[PDB]
Formats: structure tokens, C-alpha cells, sequence
């Protein structure tokens, strides 16, 4: 009952990934979470897609 | 437990003794046909150590969460950990007694808490295949796990090192003479010195088999039947 | 024992293909010499009940 | 514990079920322009391939 | 499915990799033009 | 698991030893008979790995809609496609350890469900016929299918670099060398190198005999008769 | 899968070594005695595809009406129609796999309905006699019909072309410079080549007894026994 | 089905390749021995066409009133009429298909109403003796009638065109050129070439053995009981 | 009959990949001559 | 779903039943003339048979 094997066969050598992401699923969310409060500077290609932020956007960087 | 270098000047007087490289104090090998030699006693021990069980050995082998298929290399080992060609070691060997890789046949492997785990069986949850002889094939790492796998062994290799021990019985060092004489009386081509090989191989299975016929290397084998008792049979 | 008298349930023979699925019913056999011999006390008699 | 579907599938199958979410964290670093600091230059050239903005505090 | 689950899991390797990698790596740089709340920022908040 | 450049130097010590490409260190191969040597090494460990189950591999196969052929070559895979020869790849290897066309037998295949499916099975739908060895011929590619085949596997090519690593038992490697030895000087069509290959051909048959009447090949087989219980026997 | 091109090389480093026609660089053949080479391996692979059941193959052959010989060549097929030798096309086959006429026994026939006929039944109308081994004679050519047509198959006709792809089993090229070798060897006529010659040959028996002691081109054969519940036996 | 200039290089590269008619160009076979090998291919197919059953035809035979005997010649067919021998022609063959005289041995011939007469049956009217092979003497030849005699066929002569085909099976073109060697090397009367006669004569026996021990030939027969229902046996 | 359906579609594959790559290639031009129903043309239609 | 006959079966079959209106589809591609339009060379070059007339867009 055990589908180990095929991890092994399939994922052997770079499981270190998988189990590294899995310990940070939580640390994943929260990322997740306060990205989507918007709290840090975003940078843009031009004036044009300034406008094209979201009604949160809290900082703003353009380069040209 | 004798020494390379009195295997050299021992081949010298018995089997190679009207080869050329033989020194003029007739007691040693010069160094020109050494590692021709030195390959010839390293295969002497490896058919002697396949035939007959001389060296049995156990490498405990802790298991990796991810990984099923365990080879049982020294390049995975602790104290011989090569990160080039090894992810993580998961075989545990002591500093005086590294794993040597003289892996010839897997015959019964423990585990962490006493049970035993049978080998190569299809219909049997609780089993490791061995994919291939040097290999382990357990279909489930379990936590806080273990392998005791008791195996048949090879004799260490022989770097060349005129101090390193050899492990062989006293009774078949006169077989590994008659094959060392047999390599290397076969290989000259001369009609003289085959003839002499095959009588050099010939006295190895002689040999071979006094050895068999007296169990002077512990071949016979007696167990307690302990099979009637479980079967019922009050 | 209802499924031992009649070879099925928990007694049916597996079926693979090749082989027989055939089972004798011997524990039928031994209720069918028996079912006679314990019924026919009650069924000798013009009156059943003697008081 | 110890998963009777091996110790390792529990994981994967964990990491599986949770694509999902790891697709819209992927999704929002990817067409959301970022920039971020780096300390040196071997360290800013070890930076991802969505990254297209950065800043070397020196 | 296993091999569904796995094939999936593998074929997303390297978006893990660099997600993980991401999230380690994390230095965002946030802008708070405020000493208090920049008091108030989390630990992993370096860069300001 | 020796290297093809220590495979070199045994081989220029043991069997050929009187050859003409041995350098003047005698612990190597001339450049110009390396081609040779090698091409009588990879038949070498082809026939090894043919009468012995020695590599035990299984690469799964994944289903293509509207094929039911299914070749298990390498250029079929998915680290190595071939665009030129192959529609769509349908094999699944990973890039540590990729497809080396390396099948002789097909043994046991399951599913991707855990429904064993019978190989050469006339009358049993359900079953995966092979019209030529390295072949399969599913007659339903159901969706969402793949098939793990445990198939006999020989050693992968050795293409010549001194770096590549062989993966034989070290009882067998006097085996080896005996049949090195047999294509080698059976080809110089001279009366006394004649008479030495039948020597060293007879050897490796002796010393594969040896090999199978001990067991370090890993011949024997043990099963649990789980055709009892199915049968019915109480 | 090898190339022609590689098949070459192998055997002028193993079988054809002493051969005349073998380059400077020991690592070909030269382009005198390729068309030799060629017409014996194109031979041996014949044999060894006449023994084993080593390609199995199916061909439909559409009924026309009027015709009740249907010859399985290749003047009579689609794609390699050819309209001096043939009235009307009435094999089936793609442009990417056509017709290779290498029919050497015709084993199993199945219809366009799915009723199998039998062959060379003397009492049995709905029987395909055939006359000739690359033949077959239907005596009811029915409307709408076809015949999936089970064949043993030989190796596609070897050209000369050192790009095309060998179809044999990598545990039988043993047996295949075994049998160049015995062709070759056994034309010159010389005593001390004719005796290569035999030993040559045997020893493509000796393999070929490997190859069927072992189960390597697969030749048992296991069947359900479905004639078991026709026959009554509940 | 090959062409005989393709034979003439075959037999040029494998048997007769120390004759001395093959021309500079090894592929060929010089225009004064020509006769001589096309009178060995001739003889090598009738002794193969002997046998085995490769080739069996019918040829219907119209009955003439007041002529009994009916010699199955081609001086009596329809297509080739020799009014020199023949008073009339009684065979029936096509323009395409014309009779070749290539009668070994009749098997079982049918009639005109379809009522099967026995061969060789001393008390039986209707009953066609044949007096000598080629020969069919019908005791009362009744109105309206024919006869498809299936016979035993030889190949059709070779009557030296480098454009004929030839209808051999491809897996027994390894005996045809060992008969055409025994035959070649027989001749010359030398202690060398006599001894090389019998060994490819041997190989002939040995080649034709192994077609007969697979069945390659079509040489092993079943049919329906048919005796069974007509004796009673219900 | 499977043989028949697969040979009448293997007959016409030359035409199916034609209807497929036509459809594909789809850039015929229409006519409007008028921007409204100019503006009221499907989203595959090209060219006018 | 798992098709009985055949997954790949299916689908050709639903072809073959199609070959009607793919046939009424086909014929007025043929006999009715048609222009199409195209970008460049290469994509003109690449143009069915049936294809009388062209327009290149440039």
C-alpha cells in the first residue's frame, strides 16, 4: 500500500525540493498573504502601466 | 593472518618460481610484474571468498526518507562519504572498520526492532528485493529505521601495500598458489607453459575440493528444527 | 452452516478459469440421511398427540 | 506518524493539493513587476528568472 | 492515481525550486516612511 | 563497480597478456586495440547478462492515444527524444538515470491501477502480446494509463570513455576475462592462439557453472504458494 | 537497435579479424568485400529469424473478386505496386511501414468479420489452403472481406545502405558473427580456415542453445485452456 | 522470390568462392561456368522440391474418347501443342500459366462432378492407376469429364535467363548453396576439394533438418476426423 | 465493418488535413463596406 | 469516458459519420473560386490546392 518507489523512481534524487516546500507551506500562505496587502514598492516599465495597479497599490517605482 | 609482502616472496619459492621477474635472491618479486601479481591474488581471493563462506559480514544501513532503492556502495557510507557521487550517507560504519564495498551475495537482513524481513519474496509485504546483487530495494522507509544485512563477503582489496594483512585460512593457501601459477602461466601463450596452467588450475579444484571434503571452511551446516514446533507436532 | 449445506457464500469454490469449481455436498448428504429417520415418529400414526 | 501510503507520498500528495495555491503565488510574482535587494553581486546574479527589477545595497 | 499525483507534483519541479528559493531568499524592500510602523514591521522584513 | 580504465589494466595482466597491443609498462592497452577490447567487452557483459538475471530494471510506459505498438527503444524516451524518429515521446525517465535501451526479456508489467495485465496471452483480453522482444502491443489504451514493465536488462553500452563505471559481480569478472580472452585470440586464425581460445571459452563456461551452482547470481527462487489458499483447500 | 554501419565495425574486431579485407585502421571493412559481408549477414539473419520466432507480423490482404490465389509478395501490394507484374494492388499497407515481402510461415488468419479460418483443412470450407509457404488460396473471396494475415518474419532485405537499422536481439549477436564467420571462413578452401570454419559454426549452435535454454527470444509459450469448458467438464 | 543473377551472386560471396570462374569483381560468376553451376541450381531445387511439399499444383486433364493412358507431359497441354508427338492436346493451361512438366509425384485427383477416385486401388472401378509417375491411366473415360490432378511440383527448368525468378523459401537458401558446393567441389577429384564436398553436402542434411524440426516448410499436417461420424459412433 | 470505416477515413486524410489546415488558415476577406457591420464580424474574421 | 470499441476508434468513426457534410464542405471549397488573403510569402506558398486565388497583405 505503500506508492514510495514510484517517489523514489520519479522524484528520488531532488525530493529535498518537494520536502523543503512542504515545510513551508505555512511560511508559503503567510508570503502569500502580506503580499496581497500591497505593503511594499512595485516596480513598473513606464508611465502606462502605472495606471494598471490594483485600487491597493500603496507604492510605486517606475524605470525608463 | 600473513602479510602481502610474505605472499610475494611465498609465490616466489612454490608457483612463480621459474618466472622471470623473480629477483636474484630467488625471495622476491621484482617490481616490474607486481601489479601483474597483486592482480592476481586480488581475483585468487575473490573466487576463493565466492565459493566457500569464509568471510560473513553485517553493515547496518539507516534509512533515508524518499529513497527506497539502497546500493550498498562504499561511496554512500559515512566515514568514505563521497559528495560527488552520493546525495546523503545512510550506511554507518565505524573509523577502524569502513565499509571495504565486498559485497558478494545478501543472505539475511534485521531490522531496528527484531524483525525479519524476508528477501525476494513477490507475495510479501515486509520484503526487500535486491534489484541487483549489490542493491536493497525496501518498499517502506519507515521512521527510525535500520538494516542489519548479514551478507557474504569478499576479502578487502589489495591496494599494493606490502604491509596490508590478508584474511584466508592456512589450510587454502596452497590453492591460492595454484591459481596465481594458473593466470600466469596462461597468458604467455608458449605450448610449454599452458600445459603447465592447466595442471596449476587443475591441483586449485583438487585442493578446493579437500577443503570441501573435510569442512575445513565451515560448509556444513547444522540447525535446531525449529519448524516442527510451530507446524503443531505436540 | 447454512452456506457450508449448500456449497455457497463463504464455501463457494473460486472460480479460475481452467480449473474445476466442483464441491461435493457432504454436509447436505449427512442432513438428508438424517432428515427421514427423525420425521416419520410424528408422521406414523393416525393421531399425532397421545394424552 | 507513519503513513501506511509511504512516508514520502504523503508528502508529495501534501505538496500536490496545495498546487493550487502555490499556482496563484507563482502567478502573482510572475505578471506583478517586483523588485527586490540583493547584498552583492554573486548573490544578484543567483536571482530567479521572473525577477526583473533589483537593488544592490552595498 | 499515484503516477497523476506524482507526474504532477514532478513536472512542477522547478517552479518549487524557485518558489522555495524565493521565500528564502525574501527581501523585499517595503516602504513605510514612518518610524512606528516601521518599528512594526515582522522579523524576516529586512530591506527598508 | 570497477571502471573501464581498471577493466583495461586487469585485462592487460590476465587474459591478455600476450598481446601485441600491451604497452611497455604492461599495465595497459595500446591505443589502436582499445576499439577491439572494448567491443569484447560490451558482448562480454551482454552474454553475463543474459544467462544470469543480474539487472533487474522497470521503465513505465506511458499511453499515447491511437498507439497500441509500443517499441521500448531509447528513442521513444523522454531525456533522450529523438524528433527525427519519434512522433511523441511516451517513455518516463528521469535525467539522473535516463532510458539506456537496454532490454532482453520482458518479465512482469503492471498498471497504473495495480491490475497485473498477462504478457502472450491468446485468449485474455487484458493482456499486453510483444511481437518482438523489445516491443508491446496494448490492444486498449485505456486514458489516464501507464505500465511499470520489470524487464531483464543488460549492462548499458560502453561507449569508450575510461570514466564509465561496470556494474558486475566480483565473482564474475574472471568470467569475464576468460571470454575477452576467447574473442580476442580466436580471431588471429593462427593454430596456437586457436587452441588457447578453446581454453579460455571452456574456462568461462566452468567458471559461470560455478557461478550458478553456488548461487551468487541470484538464480534460485523462492515464492509463497498463494495459489493454495485461491483454489479453495480449506 | 543497431546500424549496419556499427555491425561493420563488430565484426571486424571479433569474427572477420584475420580477414583480408580489413582496413589500416582494424575498424572497418573494406569496400571490396562489403558485398560479401553484406550477403552473409543478410543470410544469417535469416536463420535466426527462421528458428526463433524473433518478428511476428500481420498483413491484411484485401479480397478481390475473380482471385483466389493471393501470393504475399510485394509486386502485389499498395504502396509498391507494380502494374508489369501485377494486375490490381490488393495488399494493405502505409507508406511508413510497406510491404517488405518477408513472409516465412504463415501461422494465424483472422477475417474482416473477426471468424478465424483455419489453414490447411482438407474438410473445413472457410479454410485458406496455402499452396506455396508465401501463398494463400481462399475459395470464397465474400464482399466487404480482408484477412489479418499472423506471419512469421524475416529481417528486412539488408541493401548496402550503412544507414539502415538492424532488428536483432542484443544477446544474439553472438551468433551472428558466429555464422559471418563460419561463411567467410569456410569459401577459402584452405585447411587451416576450414577448421575455423566448424568451430565457427558450432558455436552458433552453442549460442543458439543459450538463447533457447534461457528463454531469451522467447519461444514457450503459455496458454489459457479454454478448450476445457467447450468440450462440456463443468 | 529472388532471380537467378541474384543467385549467381550469392552463391558467388558464400559457396563458391574459391572457384575460379568469379570474375575480378568477386560478384559475379564468369560466362564458362555459367552452364555448369545453372546445372547444379537445377538439381539443388528438384532434390529440395523433393522432400519437402513446397510447390503443389493442379493441372486439369479433358478426357479424349479411345485414349486411357494420359501422360501428364507438355507435349499434350493446350498452350504448348507439339503436333510432332501429340495427335492431340488434352491438358488445359492458361497463356500466363502455361504447364511446365513439372510433375514429381500425383496426390489426389477430383473429376468433373466432383466424385474424388482413388489412386492405385487394384478393386475399385473408378479408380485411376497411374503406370508410371508421369502417367494417369483412367479405366472408362465417360463423357464430359476432366480431371484436377494435384500433384507434388518441382520448380519450373531454369533454362539459363538471368531474369527468372525462383520460388524457394528465403530460409532454405542456406541449403541450396550447399548443395551447389557439394555438387562444384565434388567434381575436381582432389583429396582438398573432395573432403570440403562433404561437408557442405552434411550441412545440406543438417540445414534440411533444422526446416523440418520447425516446421518452415509446412511439412506437419492435421485435419478433421472425419472417419469418425461415417463408421457409426454416435 | 471496422476496416471499412478506417479505409474510408484513411482514404480522405489528404482532404481532412486540407478542411483543417483551411480552417486554420482561415483569412478570407469579407465585404461590409459599412463599419457597423464591419464592427459586428466574428473574432476569427481577418482581413476586410 | 473509456470507450468499449476503442478510445482512438471513437474518434475516427465520428469522423467517417461526418464525411457527408465535410464532403458538401469540400465541394463548395472546390468548385465555387476563392480569394483569401495572406501576410507573407512563405505563408502563400503554403496554400492548399484548391486555392485559385490570392491576395498578399503586406
Amino acid at each position: 500500500r505503500s506508492n514510495d518507489p514510484l517517489v523514489d523512481k520519479v522524484i528520488g534524487n531532488a525530493y529535498a525540493v518537494v520536502r523543503a516546500v512542504y515545510c513551508n507551506l505555512g511560511n508559503l500562505k503567510l508570503l502569500y498573504d502580506f503580499l496581497n496587502t500591497y505593503g511594499m514598492v512595485l516596480g513598473v516599465k513606464s508611465e502606462a502601466e502605472l495606471k494598471k495597479l490594483n485600487k491597493l497599490a500603496k507604492y510605486a517605482r517606475v524605470y525608463g | 593472518m600473513r602479510k602481502l609482502s610474505d605472499v610475494y616472496k611465498v609465490l616466489a619459492l612454490t608457483s612463480l618460481k621459474s618466472a622471470g621477474f623473480i629477483t636474484d635472491d630467488k625471495v622476491n618479486i621484482e617490481a616490474w610484474g607486481k601489479p601483474e601479481v597483486l592482480a592476481h591474488i586480488n581475483e585468487g581471493l575473490t573466487r576463493l571468498h565466492s565459493r566457500f563462506v569464509l568471510r560473513t559480514n553485517n553493515c547496518i544501513v539507516e534509512m533515508k526518507e524518499g529513497r527506497t532503492d539502497y546500493p550498498l556502495l562504499a561511496r554512500y557510507s559515512y566515514e568514505r562519504f563521497d559528495p560527488a557521487k552520493a546525495p546523503y550517507p545512510y550506511i554507518m560504519d565505524t573509523p577502524q572498520e569502513p565499509f571495504q564495498e565486498d559485497v558478494i551475495k545478501i543472505l539475511n537482513v534485521y531490522d531496528s526492532k527484531g524483525i525479519r524481513r524476508k528477501l525476494n519474496d513477490d507475495h510479501d509485504k515486509n520484503g526487500l528485493f535486491t534489484p541487483r546483487p549489490d542493491v536493497l530495494q525496501c518498499m517502506w522507509p519507515r521512521h527510525f529505521e535500520a538494516l542489519n544485512v548479514l551478507y557474504q563477503a569478499k576479502h578487502p582489496e589489495l591496494t599494493g601495500d606490502e604491509n596490508q594483512e590478508i584474511d584466508l585460512p592456512e589450510t587454502l593457501y596452497s590453492a591460492l598458489e595454484n591459481w596465481v601459477g594458473y593466470r600466469y602461466h596462461t597468458g604467455l601463450n608458449t605450448e610449454g607453459s599452458t600445459a603447465k596452467a592447466a595442471e596449476y588450475l587443475q591441483l586449485y579444484e583438487s585442493i578446493c575440493g579437500e577443503v570441501v571434503d573435510f569442512d575445513l571452511a565451515n560448509g556444513s551446516m547444522s540447525n535446531t528444527n525449529v519448524l516442527f514446533e510451530k507446524r503443531g507436532w505436540v | 452452516w447454512n452456506d457450508l449445506m449448500k456449497a455457497e457464500g463463504s464455501a463457494k469454490p473460486p472460480k479460475v478459469k481452467g480449473r474445476s469449481q466442483v464441491q461435493p455436498k457432504l454436509v447436505r448428504r449427512q442432513a438428508e440421511w438424517r432428515y427421514a429417520p427423525l420425521s416419520e415418529p410424528f408422521l406414523s400414526s393416525p393421531k399425532l398427540f397421545k394424552l
